[PDB]
């Protein structure tokens, strides 16, 4: 509920306090880059070349800051709780404000990234319907057998899957009648109480 | 000035049935109700229905509508628990217009009879989407030697899992991954307990 | 159920046909000879498969010559 | 041990034609004779052997189109009555056996067509438009490949159907003159 | 040329192994392996000889 | 083409709390035509010993002619 | 019978060729291998990397590939026996290897030897492994045949890596409170089994 | 890693069948090693 | 379904209805082997003979199978150990009967369990046939040893579907591969012998 940090993880945050906020902002930008465009340790070589700074501790610091951002956006905890949490790191008030602002400005994008880690389940994408009536066959020449053709599209873990079906008017009416009941419960007292008292 | 449990607007199936059952006797109706109930547990009882239709000289077009009306009415009735549906409101909604007085007794007996626990038990079994675990067997080994290592001495666990879908899975599982799995299970138990606590406290206000 | 004689396969019957292709959608005078073969073979399970393929005249005569050489070599020792 | 029909002697002269003709019917595509009709005269594990022997002997005799005498001489050591039954059976329905043999020749291929059914329909309206009125032909195929029957389905409109008919008629112009 | 097996201690009967490269155009090739002895090899040779004779007699 | 093995000891299972059943696992990289296949097997102690003796016999019989 | 080294004409040729190259090109690739000796799909040397290394040596790919194979085999033997660096220093020099190669070998072995054996210790032989764990927590409130529910439910996803097919499948499982408690008890029993090896 | 006690502890289980199997294999030498050149 | 509770034990207050112990032993030897094929025979026997519904058979099977599995798992070779698992008020004239029944036939369950352990496919039989390659298409003649090892495999029916899936394999070896095989297996055998003598 509150980020009561781990000691071993805290030890990796010791690099930043001995570093000015000017490079802490760059490290935060690097964390955003690692989330979005991916991680490349060659950037450690670039940082060493452009600053003569060891790659190992820079990697430790960037990964620790990124982990802090991820587990802070993962809960949507309020700003006061975050300020209380980082008060133990012995960080400058300006650096604390910079960390809080950087966390604040990139919560929704992170939570959009994290939502792809949940189990992947079949999901509705699109539906197409065609109406046809059978008129002739190889055994009967004059017939009337109306049917409704359905092409159902589902997405599973990023792929497109298709199903071909068929139905009759009465079954279609039953389907509509049941699915209308499906989305009529969310307007009832029980669902309203459940969805309101929680948040 | 109340909303019936059968939806704000009565489905055509039950509304039409109201006129149809106004001439049928009580015994044939009771037999049809028995057949409908036997259908709700998943048993096939088509032949008995066909025999009844043949015996009573009933067109299929009317028997089907009557069966659909009864099935839909009972299905909507059984969704709610008896706490949310009292007999008083039940027969008040069942209001005589186009309704017999002698059949509501049968309706109440079937809904509030000794069969209700069975219907709820099977009804409870309808709330499932994904497979459930059927069995769990394991075997822990202690690797002593290997082709790529004279003495390994690495504990390992072999796991086999079967699911109600008929799927069987067998795989290895090292120790660290096992610890991760155990911690995840414990965390899920804790969060489920939290939700169980919150349900009573956050909805009885 | 363990016998050394049968290891992989043993064909049980051998059928063939002779015919030539006369015409095709992309060519109305294709007109080349060919020879086909049908093999039904049995594995250790005791079942019977059915494998069929098609050959040409040069390939068939190569096949026959190779089987002739095999017969000679197996006979000598 | 002589001709493969040597195992047929145990069966008396009276129950020969039924067995033989029902076997030929089984070869052509109908059912085969059942065990519970002649069980007393043979054992199952050898009943299968005699069944196969009769079938293969008949197929070979019909395919190679032997003369009367050579077929007659091979049956010299059989029963005094079975010989004429066999020869009359060959004389009667040789053409059916030839037709079955010719059909089996087409079995030399990756897949064969077994049977089909077509359904015609009138598409009235769809989600895209409500004035479709599109006639559509559905073609169902049951094609046997390897050792299994695989169903297929094809949906065609008037243009595709016309092109297919044109190509098949082009092929038929060759088939008809090849006979 | 066979020598012996687990239980049998002396054998001399020879065999032949043939592997067929089969494949439909534009698809990965399959392989088929077979076993033979003297009698079956002779039978196959006779069948191929009949095939050759049929090829020869149909030119005229 | 290639082979691997693993020799270990069991110390429990789903239905027995304590047991010391020994076992051996093998992987055989067999060239199934142009492709490659892996064959995974498990052996018990007597079966492994019999297999080793049979391989010794095969080595004896395989160097008779030359 | 008693030979840690399988000396053969291939190794004689290998020592003849290897002993010529200077010490300025040896350590880099050799250290590049120890981190990737636990894999046999390919070496740490891409097409272009082995091309430039070949250009530097200016010999056919066969020779450098064979030399790399011999070094990899030596390292595999060393990790198989978990030898102390002194054993290497003593024994490799016995087979006509110049001292620069021996020092490059021994320093690297001392550097990251125990990491290699720890990496191999977690190696697996079975074709299926569990790689990832994920779960989701939901509350179910109503369905077609019942209403007014307050029942929690849980879902677990298991990442099973089908190493045989070089592909990954996923298993979707569903639980209630009682089933999850039984699963937890089973896992606790397995844990108690693993605690007898302290 | 498995501590040296575990290496010793493993003896407490596998000795049930190792003792008999090694002894029998040494006894199996009657048909393997003792007489193979009759 | 439940744990070791009073529900099971009180429900087990119905086992004296039988007159012969043969039915009791049949129930004992089919409950310990719980399975879909082996459960149905118990269902039929109970329903047909004892004139009861399905619940009285299912819960009783649950109790008896759990007892058998628990005693086999713990290896309770002393009668007093089993005595610790029962309440005072539960029928003692039946508790002693169950204790004696368990004691008499424990070894069968202890041994048969080891044959059902999960594992990779297991060898059941093998055969080999040495062969000589006299001639080939690309060479007119030679005389080269060759080996053809054939093996039999039984896989668990569950892991393959509804089939028994018993397969046979054949591998054609040469001298060097056989030598490496034998050297490795002899090394393993020497390790085992050293462990035995240590």
């Amino acid at each position: 509920m509150l980020l009561e940090l781990s000691e071993e993880h805290k030890e990796h945050l010791a690099f930043l306090p001995q570093v000015d906020s000017a490079v802490v902002a760059e490290f935060g930008r690097i964390a955003v880059e690692f989330l979005r465009r991916g991680a490349n340790p060659k950037i450690y070589e670039g940082a060493a070349r452009k600053l003569n700074v060891s790659s190992d501790t820079v990697q430790h610091g960037v990964e620790g800051l990124t982990y802090l951002l991820t587990e802070s956006s993962k809960l949507m905890i309020s700003e006061l709780d975050f300020q209380d949490s980082v008060f133990v790191l012995g960080f400058s008030e300006e650096l604390n404000k910079l960390l809080l602002q950087l966390y604040l400005d990139n919560r929704k994008e992170i939570r959009t990234i994290l939502s792809e880690l949940a189990p992947s389940l079949p999901s509705y994408h699109n539906l197409e319907w065609r109406l046809d009536v059978q008129l002739a066959s190889r055994s009967l020449r004059q017939q009337i057998k109306p049917a409704v053709t359905i092409k159902l599209h589902l997405n599973q873990n990023g792929d497109h899957n298709t199903k071909v079906l068929q139905t009759d008017p009465a079954t279609l009416l039953h389907l509509v009648q049941q699915l209308e009941q499906a989305l009529e419960e969310m307007k009832t007292n029980h669902c309203r109480r459940v969805v309101r008292n929680i948040k | 000035g109340r909303v019936s449990f059968l939806g704000a607007q009565l489905p055509p199936e039950v509304a039409a049935m109201a006129r149809l059952l106004g001439d049928l006797d009580r015994s044939t109706f009771r037999k049809l109700l028995k057949f409908v109930v036997s259908s709700l547990q998943g048993e096939d009882c088509r032949e008995a229905v066909q025999r009844l239709g043949v015996s009573a000289n009933l067109p299929e077009e009317q028997l089907g509508a009557l069966l659909a009306g009864m099935h839909t009415l009972l299905q909507q009735a059984l969704r709610l628990p008896p706490t949310s549906l009292k007999p008083d409101t039940f027969r008040d909604q069942l209001q005589e217009l186009c309704i017999p007085q002698d059949l509501v007794g049968d309706l109440a007996s079937v809904v509030f009879g000794s069969q209700r626990p069975l219907l709820d038990s099977v009804a409870q079994q309808q709330g499932a989407w994904l497979p459930h675990v059927a069995d769990f067997r394991w075997r822990v080994d202690v690797a002593i030697s290997t082709s790529a290592l004279a003495r390994s001495l690495q504990p390992s666990v072999l796991m086999q899992l079967k699911l109600s879908d008929g799927s069987a899975y067998r795989f290895e599982v090292p120790t660290a991954k096992f610890q991760e799995l155990r911690y995840s299970v414990a965390l899920v138990l804790k969060e489920m307990a939290d939700l169980e606590k919150r349900c009573e406290r956050r909805l009885q206000d | 159920l363990d016998a050394k004689s049968d290891v992989t396969n043993q064909l049980v019957d051998f059928q063939w046909k002779l015919g030539m292709a006369v015409s095709s959608d992309t060519c109305r005078s294709l007109k080349y000879p060919y020879v086909a073969v049908m093999l039904k073979v049995a594995d250790h399970s005791g079942q019977v498969k059915t494998k069929c393929f098609e050959m040409t005249i040069p390939q068939f005569q190569n096949f026959y010559r190779q089987f002739k050489e095999i017969a000679a070599v197996i006979e000598t020792v | 041990e002589g001709t493969p029909l040597w195992r047929l002697q145990k069966l008396p002269a009276e129950l020969g034609p039924q067995l033989l003709h029902k076997i030929i019917d089984g070869i052509c595509g109908r059912a085969y004779p059942v065990y519970q009709d002649y069980h007393t005269v043979w054992e199952s594990e050898e009943w299968m052997h005699v069944l196969e022997d009769i079938a293969k002997f008949f197929k070979a005799i019909v395919g190679k189109n032997l003369p009367d005498e050579e077929i007659f001489q091979q049956l010299n050591q059989l029963n005094s009555l079975h010989q004429e039954t066999i020869m009359k059976c060959v004389k009667s329905r040789k053409d059916e056996i030839k037709q079955a043999l010719s059909r089996e020749i087409v079995a030399i291929s990756s897949a064969q067509l077994q049977d089909f059914d077509w359904q015609v329909k009138l598409a009235l309206s769809s989600d895209k438009i409500a004035a479709l009125r599109m006639p559509l032909l559905s073609l169902h195929l049951d094609v046997k490949e390897n050792g299994e029957v695989k169903p297929y389905s094809i949906e065609m409109s008037r243009e595709e159907l016309q092109n297919l008919i044109q190509s098949l008629e082009a092929a038929n112009k060759v088939v008809l003159q090849l006979k | 040329g066979k020598s012996q097996s687990r239980h049998s201690a002396q054998i001399h009967t020879p065999v032949a192994i043939i592997e067929l490269e089969l494949g439909k155009y534009g698809q990965e090739s399959e392989f088929l392996c077979l076993e033979f002895d003297e009698v079956k090899v002779n039978q196959i040779l006779k069948t191929l000889s009949e095939v050759e004779e049929s090829i020869s007699t149909l030119i005229s | 083409i290639d082979m691997e093995w693993k020799f270990g000891v069991t110390s429990g299972s789903s239905e027995l709390e304590k047991v010391g059943s020994i076992f051996l696992q093998l992987k055989l990289v067999v060239k199934k035509g142009n492709q490659t296949e892996n064959v995974y097997i498990e052996l018990t102690l007597p079966q492994f010993y019999s297999f080793l003796h049979e391989m010794e016999r095969v080595r004896t019989s395989m160097e008779c002619f030359c | 019978a008693a030979l840690i080294l399988r000396e053969s004409p291939s190794m004689k040729k290998a020592v003849s060729l290897i002993n010529a190259i200077d010490t300025g090109r040896f350590p880099r690739l050799l250290t590049r291998i120890l981190q990737k000796l636990h894999l046999k799909a390919e070496s740490s040397f891409s097409e272009e990397e082995e091309e430039k290394l070949q250009a530097a040596f200016s010999l056919e790919k066969q020779d450098l590939h064979l030399v790399l194979e011999t070094i990899s085999f030596i390292l595999e033997q060393a990790v198989y026996h978990n030898v102390k660096p002194a054993a290497l220093q003593q024994q490799l020099e016995n087979i006509h290897l110049r001292q620069d190669k021996a020092e490059a070998f021994v320093n690297t072995w001392s550097s990251m030897g125990q990491e290699t054996v720890e990496k191999f210790r977690q190696r697996i032989l079975a074709p299926c492994k569990l790689e990832t764990v994920g779960w989701q927590l939901n509350l179910q409130m109503a369905h077609s045949a019942q209403a007014k529910l307050k029942s929690p439910q849980a879902v677990l996803q298991l990442g099973v890596n089908n190493e045989d097919s070089k592909s990954l499948e996923k298993v979707l499982v569903e639980f209630s409170h009682k089933e999850l408690f039984d699963f937890y008890n089973k896992l606790e029993t397995i844990q108690a089994q693993l605690d007898s090896l302290t | 890693r498995l501590t040296a006690s575990s290496v010793g502890q493993i003896v407490g289980l596998c000795s049930a069948e190792i003792k008999q199997i090694v002894s029998e294999y040494a006894e199996k030498q009657s048909e393997l090693s003792a007489e193979e050149s009759p | 379904m439940a744990a070791l509770t009073a529900e099971h034990f009180a429900a087990l207050q119905s086992l004296l209805k039988a007159s012969s112990k043969d039915v009791v032993r049949q129930l004992c030897q089919e409950s310990f082997s719980s399975s879909a094929l082996g459960l149905k025979k118990l269902l039929d026997v109970t329903c047909s003979s004892l004139s009861v519904t399905q619940e009285e058979a299912e819960e009783l099977l649950q109790a008896l199978h759990r007892l058998t599995r628990l005693v086999a798992f713990r290896d309770l070779s002393s009668a007093e150990a089993i005595l610790a698992l029962f309440p005072e008020n539960f029928h003692q004239n039946l508790k002693n009967l169950l204790t004696k029944i368990i004691l008499e036939h424990v070894s069968t369950w202890r041994t048969e369990a080891q044959a059902n352990q999960i594992s990779l496919p297991r060898l059941v039989d093998l055969d080999w046939r040495v062969d000589i390659k006299t001639s080939s298409d690309s060479i007119s003649r030679m005389a080269v040893p060759t080996c053809l090892l054939q093996m039999k495999i039984q896989e668990d029916p569950s892991l393959c579907g509804d089939k028994p899936s018993i397969s046979a394999v054949t591998v054609e070896l040469s001298k060097e591969t056989l030598d490496t095989m034998l050297d490795g297996l002899g090394r393993i055998r020497d390790q085992l012998s050293a462990v035995a003598s240590k």
